[PDB]
């Protein structure tokens, strides 16, 4: 779950979501198995934020 | 094209917060009118060559403080950081310049249980300062996350949010200022 | 007295809740009438599904009747 | 127990009797009613112990009806 | 948004008339003159709903009308990315139990408990403020 | 066409009113007795890996052809059982998708038939309904 | 046509399904819930506090209580009510309906909505852990008058806890009002105007401007107070003038905080009037202005709680204290307008909806009766103000409290409450609540003052006092079938699946499915008025609305 909070034309809230595999032809990612490994659960931990810029 | 939903929860919390302040104003003027001609009485003795020095430093940070917010809307991180050290910096100068009065006062007998003057003069400055404090973690926490992820918009939306949190600290203190230090 | 006083305080809100209840749970509530085979089906058509397992060629079936 | 309920049911020990459970629970409460003997002279705890001991027999029968009905599994 | 600071307004000029009313008449025959804690009060009450009222007033005439400020608009004219919501965090329970142990050693006057609460707060309100900053780990 | 106080929405949805102190589902069993069922279909289709389905109305006149229409409304209608109960009718259509052939279903089929009817003759329909899914999914394997 | 459904809707989710949720979740809708549960059982641990007094005060002597612990239990017993029960659950029907009401998605800061809760929670719990202290919890009242509150004379940790547990509590008051207004302000929906959201929202949104003056400063001379008693500062020190200046801060924040307690609770009657009457909300318009006059007079008429003390203005205070009684009675012409020449039912929530109506005109006929300072000069410090209080305070949060109750419960669960059995609870409530409060009129009037934990048999106050207790035991088992009705309802109650359980719902959570989805909305309908809803579901009445609007 990204946090972010999309308006529908027709005036649905919907929640982006971020994939951890393949997904569908109507978008929606393929269900996972649980391998018995931590996952994710922050976009910020998935490299979402980028990098302040080099320098001091 | 909308209202920062941070910045107005910033703005209605600050407006409240004025209303603690509100409390302390009025136990020092309730014992200002139950002085009896005296205010400050003997021996408090306010000195004005270290207050105003020291009023005067808290009155420019919020200049700086301004100046890091236009390199934050500018999106200029490394502008910003220049700016919100050295806010930084003379905010932690006022709390040492208040401490050190706050020590000379006690030795000559200012003191919280030494006087009604003593209690509403150091929970109306205390409290503020407990507020600078505040606010000087609010600009190391803000800084520390400059480090964590690139310059984004909602990142420049809460350097400005604490900069309405400076200059709120630095208006009430004017307002202490006078009304301890000349209004008698 | 005491041993009135403890009566009232004892006795009056157990024998008040007893009739307010006689007079309204006794009542018939909006849940629909138990169906009975003697009476004919005017029913709506009912079909109903387990949702588990979590989500046409026949393979069979069978014949029954009572 | 199946993954509906748990899971990771075959990742590691996710079931325990409701047997051990049933009677611990009763065992604690028994252990709560045989601390009232002792040297202490208030009345005050006991009547905590009794308290403790009749929630914790109320909550054992509870679980033990509701099961031997079939309501919960 | 110009209703809603036209209410904060409304509110501001009724709160600027009782502080002066009030001052004025406690003023005057009345014993021991102005009463100071219910005129600082009344005073700064005004001042709360006048820096509001003055921030929403300049929001206001800087962009245009919202799709909620229209008198006629569609669900259509809404679309689009809201914003950041938290999905989920248990940093704020962590704050509050921060807080409670210092007010617990402020209550019995304990300065070791208050010192942890303090260090207590701090800790937990950073892991709120970083939460969603924290970049991945570099190993 | 839409019921009084429904209305379709922008999205497709049917946005349904009911009258003040009147029920949505009014089903014509005991709350408990649906509750019940309810578990026998949920973990009767857990233990078997296969959606039990009941059905209560008409079947036309052969029976037999319109349950086969009526599993076609059942979610993953090849991995389905459905058990179609007409009173009117006083018959017994029971019907399973290609994926439940070979996992003991044609054993237990019958079975769930005989259990249904032993407690339709006593007047217990919801009773009738879960002897007759309970030994039916007893009687079919995860296969 | 035919779709497949369940028997039963399932009746809990598997295990695992809440706990982690509880201590992680952003959501309005279990924050909501969250607050209900919590602060229902706040209300039934202050109310077997009521009890224990009740109990005592039957009879002449002490049977069983002393002096110590019957002052500490009208000053916790008022504590719970007032500021652990009343206050939160304002914010309670906040989180459960006002991000529906305006077509929101979620609160505007919905981490900061979570630490108000806990905030709240743990801050109520260090208030009363001073029962478990040998000396007991606080003692002095809830006004907590000084210097009566000094250490000289409280120097119990009772107390210290007390201010404490004030404090963290109040601060997440503060965050709660600050996260309404911006949701309010940020959150609406397109096409929904200041001037078309419903009157609920409207109000909660004025309250949460009168939390911003009156917590911070509660939370101010609370830090005054505990400086006074720790620190040895002379704060309120009578020498200094700190008897009075106390009761002017405590009662700036005191007054402003009932109606705290009362305008979300008119909006919540004055939500569920329309539905069941089948009209619109008589003056819509007028409501909201009769709310902010409501808002704007309770900020500077605090000191008619100090007409006995001889230092405040009576002629200032007593006049505005009238002008209060005209936005009030405004409300009741709204209310009986909206019932007027309609088609009424009278379920349970609109039971409920018309028992507050009458307590809180009974209550609200006293209020006028103490504002005038020469007859409370001898009403003042006695019974006749408990039943002021009571009458007035019952009324909105627990009248209007289980009207909204049992009006949203269908639309946060998607179960319907048992009729038969809240009928059976409504009536128990309301004879046993006029029972123990009609005679307390005559026994303050008699001179009986408050916060006594004895009399003398001389003293003629037994008979009333033994009539007093049975209706407040009548009172303690009118909490049993309610509570039966929650926790029975919520596994084994009548499915909804219907958006509007009771047919002519106005606002915008019932144009969402029972109970709505994690974003609240999966789709919106045209906003063109102040019932959104209505018009959604009865499109052939839009043209009839629009004409016959106004007389
Ligand atoms: C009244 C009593 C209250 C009721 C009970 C108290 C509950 C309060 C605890 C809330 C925290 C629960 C929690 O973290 O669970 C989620 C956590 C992770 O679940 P997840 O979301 O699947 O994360 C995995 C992700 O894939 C991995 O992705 P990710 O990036 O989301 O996960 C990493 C994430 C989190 O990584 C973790 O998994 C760490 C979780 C452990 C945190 C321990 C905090 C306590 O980041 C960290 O590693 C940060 C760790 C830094 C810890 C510093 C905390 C400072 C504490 C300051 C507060 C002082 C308390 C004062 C109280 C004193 C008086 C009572 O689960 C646990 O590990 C649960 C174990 C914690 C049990 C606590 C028992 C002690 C409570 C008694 C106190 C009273
Ligand atoms: C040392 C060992 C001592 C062990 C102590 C055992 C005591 C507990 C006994 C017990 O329950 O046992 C079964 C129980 C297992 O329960 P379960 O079958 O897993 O789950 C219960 C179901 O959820 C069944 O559902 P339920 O109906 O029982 O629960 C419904 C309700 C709980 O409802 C009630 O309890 C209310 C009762 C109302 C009156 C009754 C009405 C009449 C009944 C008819 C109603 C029809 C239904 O709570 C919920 O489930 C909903 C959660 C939502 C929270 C709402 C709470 C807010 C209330 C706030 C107040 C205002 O055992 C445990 O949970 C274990 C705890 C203790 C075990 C420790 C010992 C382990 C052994 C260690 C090994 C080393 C030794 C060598
Ligand atoms: C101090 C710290 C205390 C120690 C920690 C708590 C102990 C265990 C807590 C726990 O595990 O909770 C979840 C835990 C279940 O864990 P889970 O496996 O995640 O959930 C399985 C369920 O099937 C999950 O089923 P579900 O999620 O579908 O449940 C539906 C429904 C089920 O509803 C029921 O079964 C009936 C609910 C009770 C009736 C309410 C009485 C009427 C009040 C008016 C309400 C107006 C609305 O319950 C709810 O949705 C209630 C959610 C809101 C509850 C708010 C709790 C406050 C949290 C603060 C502390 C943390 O609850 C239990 O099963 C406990 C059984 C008995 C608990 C008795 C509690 C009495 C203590 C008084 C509390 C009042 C506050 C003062
Ligand atoms: C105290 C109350 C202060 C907070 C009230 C402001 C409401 C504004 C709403 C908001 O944006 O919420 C942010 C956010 C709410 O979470 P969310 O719903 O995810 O918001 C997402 C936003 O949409 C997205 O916003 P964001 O992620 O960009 O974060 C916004 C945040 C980012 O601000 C920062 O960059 C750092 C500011 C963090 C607060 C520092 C706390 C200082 C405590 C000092 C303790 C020692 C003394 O800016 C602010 O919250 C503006 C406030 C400026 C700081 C002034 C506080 C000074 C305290 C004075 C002490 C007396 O919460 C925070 O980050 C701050 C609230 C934490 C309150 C701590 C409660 C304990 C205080 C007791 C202290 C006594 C010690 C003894
Ligand atoms: C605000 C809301 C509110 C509510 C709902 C109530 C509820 C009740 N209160 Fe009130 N009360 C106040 C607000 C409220 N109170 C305030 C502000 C004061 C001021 C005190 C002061 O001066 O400081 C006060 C003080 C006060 C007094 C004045 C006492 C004195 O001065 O000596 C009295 C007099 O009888 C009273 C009685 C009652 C009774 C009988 C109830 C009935 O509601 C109680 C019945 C309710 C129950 C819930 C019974 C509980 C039943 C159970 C079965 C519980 C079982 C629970 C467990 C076993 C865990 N309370
Ligand atoms: C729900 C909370 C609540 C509400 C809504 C009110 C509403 C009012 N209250 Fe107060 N009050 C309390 C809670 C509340 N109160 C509490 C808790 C205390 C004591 C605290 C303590 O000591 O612990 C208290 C005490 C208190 C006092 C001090 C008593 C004393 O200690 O001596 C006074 C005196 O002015 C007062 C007056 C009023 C008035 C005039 C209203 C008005 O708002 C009511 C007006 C309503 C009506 C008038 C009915 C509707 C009107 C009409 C239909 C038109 C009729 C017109 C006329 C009759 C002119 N109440
Ligand atoms: C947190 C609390 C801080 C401690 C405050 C304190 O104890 O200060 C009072 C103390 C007076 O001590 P006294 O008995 O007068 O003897 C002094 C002899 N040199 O010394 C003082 O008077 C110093 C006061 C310093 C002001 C601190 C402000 C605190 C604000 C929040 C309360
Ligand atoms: C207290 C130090 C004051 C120093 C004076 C200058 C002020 C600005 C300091 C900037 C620090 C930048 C650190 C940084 O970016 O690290 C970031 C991480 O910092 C942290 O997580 C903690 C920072 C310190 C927390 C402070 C808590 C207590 C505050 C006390 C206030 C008095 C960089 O993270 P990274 O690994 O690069 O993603
Ligand atoms: C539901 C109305 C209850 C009314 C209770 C008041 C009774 C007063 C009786 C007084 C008797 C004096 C001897
Ligand atoms: C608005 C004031 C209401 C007064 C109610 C009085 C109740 C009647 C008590 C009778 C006692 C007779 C001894
Ligand atoms: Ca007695
Ligand atoms: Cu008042
Ligand atoms: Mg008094």
């Amino acid at each position: 779950e990204t946090g972010i909070i999309k308006r529908l034309p027709h005036g649905a809230y919907v929640e982006l979501h971020q994939p951890l595999g393949p997904v569908d032809e109507h978008g929606h990612p393929i269900p996972l198995e649980y391998a018995g490994a931590p996952l994710p659960k922050r976009m910020n931990k998935l490299g979402s934020g980028g990098a302040p810029g080099t320098g001091s | 094209n909308r209202p920062n939903m941070v910045s107005v929860g910033t703005i209605v919390w600050l407006s409240s917060e004025l209303m603690f302040f509100a409390g302390l104003f009025a136990m020092y003027f309730t014992a200002r009118a139950q002085a009896g001609g005296a205010w400050p009485p003997e021996p408090t003795e306010l000195n004005l060559a270290l207050a105003v020095p020291v009023t005067l430093v808290l009155i420019a940070s919020s200049f700086t403080c301004q100046m890091g917010v236009f390199a934050a809307e500018r999106g200029d991180v490394f502008g910003l950081r220049r700016w919100y050290v050295i806010t930084f910096l003379m905010g932690l100068f006022f709390v040492l310049g208040q401490g050190y009065e706050y020590i000379h006062l006690v030795e000559h007998g200012t003191t919280i249980p030494g006087s009604a003057y003593g209690s509403v003069f150091y929970l109306a400055t205390g409290f503020h300062g407990l507020h600078v404090i505040g606010g000087l973690v609010a600009f190391v926490l803000l800084l520390a996350r400059t480090k964590m992820s690139k310059f984004t918009p909602a990142q420049a939306t809460a350097a400005i949010v604490v900069s309405y949190y400076w200059h709120f600290v630095d208006i009430v203190w004017i307002a202490l200022f006078a009304t301890i230090y000349f209004v008698r | 007295s005491t041993a009135l006083t403890h009566g009232l305080i004892g006795g009056v809100p157990l024998v008040l809740f007893a009739v307010l209840a006689l007079i309204f749970l006794t009542r018939k509530g909006p849940h629909p009438d138990t169906y009975k085979m003697s009476d004919p089906w005017t029913h709506a058509p009912i079909l109903w599904a387990a949702e588990e397992p979590r989500e046409v060629v026949i393979g069979g079936g069978a014949s029954g009747k009572w | 127990v199946d993954v509906e309920d748990v899971p990771s049911a075959e990742w590691g020990w996710s079931h325990m009797p409701i047997g051990v459970m049933h009677i611990g629970g009763l065992l604690s409460a028994a252990f709560l009613l045989v601390m009232m003997r002792g040297n202490h002279v208030g009345h005050v705890e006991d009547w905590f112990l009794i308290g403790f001991a009749a929630v914790i027999v109320a909550l054992v029968g509870r679980n033990w009806w509701l099961r031997r009905r079939g309501w919960i599994r | 948004m110009h209703i809603e600071a036209r209410l904060f307004e409304i509110l501001t000029a009724f709160f600027a008339l009782a502080a002066v009313v009030y001052a004025v008449l406690t003023a005057m025959f009345a014993t021991g003159g102005v009463e100071w804690a219910g005129t600082t009060a009344l005073v700064l009450t005004t001042g709360l709903t006048l820096i509001t009222g003055t921030f929403f007033r300049f929001v206001a005439r800087r962009l245009d009308t919202r799709p909620e400020d229209y008198e006629d608009a569609e669900i259509s004219d809404g679309a689009g990315e809201l914003g950041f919501f938290a999905p989920h965090s248990w940093w704020p329970i962590l704050i509050s139990l921060s807080f409670s142990t210092a007010a617990v050693g402020a209550a019995l006057w304990l300065p070791w408990l208050i010192a942890a609460g303090v260090a207590f707060v701090i800790t937990s309100v950073c892991g709120l403020v970083f939460e969603y900053y924290w970049g991945p780990e570099k190993h | 066409d839409l019921p009084y106080g429904s209305a379709l929405t922008s999205s497709g949805r049917i946005s349904a009113v009911t009258e003040p102190g009147e029920l949505s589902v009014h089903y014509p069993f005991p709350t408990m007795d649906l509750v019940v069922l309810d578990d026998a279909l949920k973990y009767g289709s857990r233990a078997a890996k296969a959606r039990f389905a009941v059905y209560i109305g008409p079947l036309g006149a052969d029976t037999a052809a319109t349950a086969r229409e009526i599993l076609a409304n059942v979610p993953t209608p090849e991995n389905a059982v459905l058990l179609a109960v007409s009173p009117d009718q006083r018959a017994i259509e029971v019907v399973y998708g290609a994926d439940v052939k070979g996992r003991g279903i044609e054993s237990a089929a019958p079975l769930g038939v005989s259990a249904a009817a032993a407690s339709f003759k006593e007047g217990n329909l919801i009773d009738g309904l879960i002897s007759a899914v309970r030994v039916m999914s007893a009687g079919v394997s995860p296969a | 046509e035919l779709e497949a459904r369940r028997p039963f809707p399932e009746r809990m989710g598997p295990k695992g399904n809440l706990i982690y949720k509880l201590i992680t979740t952003t959501d309005h809708k279990l924050i909501g819930i969250m607050y209900c549960v919590v602060c229902f059982a706040f209300f039934l641990v202050g109310g077997l506090m009521a009890l224990f007094m009740r109990t005592e005060l039957a009879m002449p002597g002490l049977q069983f209580l002393s002096n110590e612990q019957f002052n500490q239990l009208f000053t916790m017993h008022g504590t719970v009510m007032l500021l652990f029960y009343a206050t939160p659950i304002v914010f309670g029907f906040a989180n459960l309906v006002l991000p529906l009401q305006i077509g929101a998605p979620d609160v505007a800061f919905p981490r900061l909505n979570a630490l108000s809760f806990w905030l709240f929670l743990f801050g109520a719990l260090i208030a009363i852990a001073g029962f478990i202290t040998p000396g007991g919890a606080a003692d002095f009242g809830w006004t907590a008058y000084s210097p009566l509150t000094d250490a000289i004379h409280s120097p119990g940790a009772g107390g210290d806890l007390w201010i404490m547990g004030l404090a963290v509590g109040g601060l997440g008051t503060i965050l709660g009002g600050v996260n309404m207004i911006t949701t309010v302000v940020c959150m609406r929906a397109p096409g929904m105007t200041m001037f078309r959201m419903p009157i609920f929202t409207w109000n909660i949104l004025v309250t949460s401007i009168l939390v911003l003056i009156a917590f911070p400063i509660l939370t101010a001379a609370l830090f005054g107070l505990a400086a006074d008693r720790h620190l040895g500062a002379h704060i309120y020190d009578p020498a200094n003038g700190g008897v009075l200046l106390w009761q002017h801060l405590f009662w700036f924040f005191g007054h402003p905080e009932v109606y705290i307690i009362a305008l979300p609770f008119f909006g919540i009657v004055s939500e569920i009037f329309p539905v069941f009457s089948r009209k619109p909300i008589f003056g819509y318009t007028t409501l909201i202005y009769a709310t902010l006059a409501i808002a704007a007079l309770s900020v500077a008429v605090w000191a008619h709680h100090m007409y006995a003390t001889g230092a405040v203005l009576l002629p200032f205070f007593s006049f505005m204290t009238f002008l209060i009684a005209v936005p009030t009675g405004i409300k009741f012409f709204n209310w009986i307008g909206t019932m007027w020449k309609g088609q009424l039912t009278f379920e349970t929530p609109m039971l409920f909806s018309v028992g507050f109506l009458i307590t809180f005109l009974l209550g609200g006929l006293s209020g006028v009766l103490l504002a005038s300072p020469p007859l409370d000069f001898h009403v003042t410090d006695s019974y006749f103000v408990i039943a002021h209080f009571h009458y007035v305070l019952f009324g909105t949060i627990v009248f209007a409290t289980y009207a909204g109750i049992y009006f949203w419960f269908p639309k946060m669960t998607g179960r319907l409450l048992d009729e038969r059995l809240g009928k059976l609870h409504f009536w128990l409530t309301f004879i046993g609540f006029h029972t123990t409060f009609l005679v307390q009129h005559w026994l303050g009037d008699e001179g009986m003052p408050r916060r006594y934990a004895d009399y003398l048999p001389t003293d003629g106050f037994t008979t009333l006092n033994v009539i007093s207790t049975v209706g407040a035991f009548i009172l303690g088992v009118s909490m049993l079938p309610f509570v039966w009705n929650v926790f029975k309802s919520w596994r084994y109650g009548e499915p909804v699946t219907v958006d509007d359980p009771w047919g002519y719902g106005n606002s915008l959570e019932w144009a969402t499915s029972c109970p709505p989805p994690r974003h609240n909305f999966t789709e919106l309908p045209r906003i063109r008025s102040e019932r959104p809803a209505f018009e959604l579901h009865y499109p052939h009445m839009v043209e009839r609305m629009r004409a016959e609007a106004h007389v």
